[PDB]
RNA sequence: CGCAGACCACGGGAUUGAUAGACCAGACCUGGAAGCCUAGUAAUAGGUGCAGGGAACUGGCACUAACCGGCCGAAAACUUAC
RNA sequence: GGCACGCGAGCUGGGUUUAGAACGUCGUGAGACAGUUCGGUCUCUAUCCGCCGCGCGCGUCAGAAGCUUGAGGAAACCUGUC
RNA sequence: UCAACCAUAGACUCGGCGAAAUUGCACUACGAGUAAAGAUGCUCGUUACGCGCGGCAGGACGAAAAGACCCCGGGACCUUCA
RNA sequence: UGCAUCCGGUGAAGCCGCCGAGUGAUCGAGUGGUGGAGGGUGUGGGAGUGAGAAUGCAGGCAUGAGUAGCGAUUAGGCAAGUGAGAACCUUGCCCGCCGAAAGACCAAGGGUUCCUGGGCCAGGCCAGUCCGCCCAGGGUGAGUCGGGACCUAAGGCGAGGCCG
RNA sequence: GGGGAUAAGCUCCGUGCGUCGAGAGGGAAACAGCCCAGAUCGCCGGCUAAGGCCCCUAAGCGUGUGCUAAGUGGAAAAGGAU
RNA sequence: GGAGGGGAGUGAAAGAGUACCUGAAACCGUGCGCUUACAAUCCGUCAGAGCCCUCGACGUGUCGUGGGGUGAUGGCGUGCCU
């Protein structure tokens, strides 16, 4: 189908802020002697050097 | 299953048909060079 | 009124909305958290914010001199820029207009101690 | 091994049960594969299993191996070392290791390894 | 991870552990494996032998993974009656 | 019996009502018949209200976890033979 | 009758590129009624926490096409002892 | 624009304004910011002389929407590689598809698309170190091949000519 | 007054009759033509019309004498009934 | 990585950077103040609480021949043109 009318500025706004974004939880870890934030997913493969840190 | 369309291209064809000798080789036929050769043209025909 | 370091990225091949969608993580945001989140987001739009970020962080260290851990990425935002024409085709005989977009990017941090 | 409960891995149980083949090869081949990962969620019972079957080593265990991974170098690695080398270790013979993104889908990735512990 | 489920939610567990997968055993489904031996001209049949194989059900086993962790989250007072 | 003789952005398309063709009757003729006869493209990604379900947020004068009362609403309500 | 189960392409979730027709507005309920005689917008009452997601398709006299049936005006083409 | 006078790089217009005015169309020779060269006043003259609507024209930008789709019924994968950056680019081993075709050779047609080197802001329905994309340079060799210089059909043009 | 069924928000005529058209404001629950009244602009002044004075809604659960028992009031006929 | 940018410079001015005189509106966003999650809104108007900014007369903060932005709540109120 199709609209019958213009949508709005609040509506238009307010759904558009739901298309949102959240950060992955980050922790420490201790890669070889200085320290680097990675999310806790990656932690155990950090520790054994296969996460490309850049 | 046919598209053909209108266009399958040939040249011989296309002189023997749109060419400047057959456009010469009458009297309107040269009046049609007479407006493109005046109006600015610069392929008067193909 | 504190001591500020300004950066800029222009015709950025990335639409406006979807950096918005990453910057309002970062707002508030000191730079280094920042650089990681974006580091380890999945976003197509995180690696130009990080460039210009760092950019910023960098020009205030040289050319400004100012230590790189009092600072905080205060004021951020993304605009659009120019905008391309490409007349994409559509079935029968008709043709629609896809515009490829871009954004201009502008990133100031503060230098705030506690 | 507990099959599938949705719909399948590659696009057909053919596609799957080759990749399976295909992916258990390299492993043994390798050590170390790095592949999304739902086919090492897939792939550790799979292997374990073929892992098994070369501990009780026989000829019967041995063609029920082959009539799947279709290398006989493979085979014959398995058999001759990995098979003895897992004798005592019962059960668990892999490990699976998350790792950063795809860049193209950010689709997760996965290594997955065969221990070494004993 | 689930017999909960469009995603999210819901439910359980999270080394002070049997949640899942594997492994051992069992139940059930199929129906008498391969190899060797024998009889046969050959097709093939018989023995070893409820054999072997195998997915969800069940009991056990900590062998692999559940991590050496990040984030949210708590008190203006005021009057009568007491 | 009603709700666009309920309901085609839900389905059909036999009829009726496009172009083809034929019979009867009228018309000199083109052609016509609330006469007939065989055939004949049914387009759309749901913006809003509405409705079935499911979430996020905030609230109920501190923050939280369990057990629940019941205003008010819904579902069910059929019948027979010896 | 009378429908059930399975697999693939979609549909749903995630990452990327990214249009469309349509559009007077807008923080757009229901009823009985009134009215250019079928009311989201008026009256009088009843109900409803803000914002979203999947899905259905009753209405918005929904979108499309300055009606193709009818009537008027102008043309066109066809016919005939005009 | 005719005529007379006034302001103007010691900052006009135009634009954003604030403060104010007029019964109204409107006004500020009232002042700030921006900006950089012409304007105002009174009287007369002349008008392409005032737009909110023409299913109006041209350009730009929104809602729908960060939604539908991303072009078949063959199916992709692992290691290594250079690289800033790899689901796709190069190689290795697998795997799978067509196999009177999805294979090899010509005609029409198109016109450098071919090779090498370099390149990736545009394009490819994503990205791309890749490409029929971009740039430069290079490259097509005929007594016997398909045509002409050899011949003619359909048909064409048509000396003279006949008709008009 | 005609036509009509002495039906139509029907149709057709008359009318120094009206209003709407071109006419706001108040009352009529909302309501172009009904009743009142014909808007030069302002005032945080007063008196009145139509209509109305229990609350919603500003003004009287006003005074006096009688009826109503039906929620008449706040639709209705032929006819029936101490 | 490069695009692109920040300093240093040229220049009278880089609010003249080969996307370049001026550089409007639609449109797209960032900050600051008020307001908004028990409510039925042609989106306004009349009254107006409360908070925030400002000018002025004064006095330790304070009303005013004030002015401006928002504006809870109440009444009234049926888009523009043809």
């Amino acid at each position: 189908a199709v609209p019958k009318r213009r949508m709005s500025r609040a509506n238009t706004r307010s759904r558009r802020a739901q298309w949102k974004a959240e950060a992955p939880g980050l922790v420490t870890v201790s890669v070889a002697g200085q320290q680097r934030k990675v999310p806790r997913r990656l932690l155990k493969a950090a520790r054994l050097g296969l996460v490309d840190l850049d | 299953a046919k598209g053909k369309r209108t266009f399958q291209p040939n040249n011989r064809r296309r002189a023997r048909v749109h060419g400047f000798r057959l456009r010469m080789r009458t009297r309107a036929g040269r009046a049609i060079v007479a407006n493109r050769r005046s109006k600015g043209r610069r392929a008067l025909t193909a | 009124e504190f001591p500020s370091a300004t950066a800029k990225a222009r015709y950025v091949r990335v639409s406006a909305t979807k950096a918005r969608r990453v910057i309002d993580l970062v707002r508030g945001k000191s730079v280094e958290e920042a650089l990681d989140i974006l580091r380890w987001a999945p976003q197509a739009a995180s690696e130009p914010v990080a460039k210009v970020i760092a950019s910023a962080a960098a020009n205030a260290q040289n050319n400004e001199g100012l230590d790189p851990s009092t600072l905080v990425v205060a004021t951020v935002y993304a605009d659009e820029g120019p905008t391309a024409k490409r007349i994409r085709p559509r079935a029968q005989g008709r043709a629609f207009r896809i515009r490829k977009r871009t954004s201009h990017i502008t990133v100031i941090v503060e230098s705030r101690p506690p | 091994p507990k099959p599938t409960k949705g719909p399948r891995l590659g696009g057909s149980s053919s596609h799957q049960s080759a990749l399976l083949a295909n992916l258990a090869t390299s492993l043994f081949e390798h050590g170390r594969i790095k592949t999304t990962e739902p086919k090492a969620r897939a792939l550790r019972p799979y292997a374990e299993k073929l892992i098994t079957h070369a501990k009780k080593g026989a000829l019967h265990n041995r063609r029920e191996v082959m009539k799947k991974i279709r290398d006989k170098d493979v085979v014959h690695t398995l058999f001759a070392e990995i098979g003895p080398f897992y004798a005592d270790r019962n059960g668990g013979y892999t490990r699976i290791i998350k790792v950063e993104n795809r860049k193209g889908d950010n689709a997760p990735m996965a290594v997955i390894e065969l221990v070494r512990e004993k």
